[PDB]
């Protein structure tokens, strides 16, 4: 009845999008 | 110029876009890491509320029936 | 005097929710 | 094709300031979840350190009380 | 209005740049939050499964052996 | 093997500075 928690698989998946937004700056090309 | 200025509005709309869905990915990793935190803080608090329910019982049950001995 | 407390996210968490739908209202179409 | 690039250009501010509520309405709400959630792992972890010291002063006190029947 | 279309321009992807920091930093510090409920919870279900376990196996000694005296 | 508490303010202000910096990012539009 006891149970454990276990975010790793979600912690992964912020690290995607937070690497996803470091890949969305916009250069300015001018 | 003028058709520098639209590329680089297409660029704009373009990276808009991609972090908009970082976006919906990241939230949605939020919302399902707070249901399991929020699950298992519920699990392990009613496993703690039966466990101090069991002693409880138990040891007031031997209080009476020792008690009851004298 | 302390007890054994709970915890309720659902609120936050449809909250979530809305703001993953009013992240999904401002996609552009090319045009 | 200006005016088509300043419209186009109002249209993506607009959904960009959107975004932009979205999301911090998005972290305030998670923020305010991170509230709950320590507050909760706090509470119970208070209540059963209160749990386990009774048992282990109560446990150490019987001992000493039944020990000096021999 | 050239002049003003790319000063406009270069304004929109400036503050799209600034709140796209604001939120790496956002996400980032949420990931760390995690971690930590993460390692609180499981760390604190630990020691509740510590306390049953030992709990448990020493009153079914004293059963037993209490039991021999009978 | 320990009973530990959880601390996240530090997090916590991280955040709230994160979601000023969100608001001083708005637009104008002009």
């Amino acid at each position: 009845n006891v149970t454990f928690l276990d975010l790793e698989y979600e912690m992964k998946k912020l690290e995607e999008a937070i690497k996803k937004l470091e890949e969305s700056y916009i250069d300015l090309k001018e | 110029t003028q058709q520098v200025l639209s590329e680089n509005q297409k660029l704009i709309a373009n990276k808009f876009n991609q972090a908009l869905g970082a976006m919906q990915t990241g939230f949605t990793t939020t919302n399902e890491a707070f249901r399991k935190v929020q699950d298992a803080v519920n699990n392990n608090a009613q496993a703690l509320s039966k466990l101090a329910s069991e002693l409880s019982n138990t040891f007031g049950a031997i209080s009476a029936s020792i008690g009851d001995i004298i």
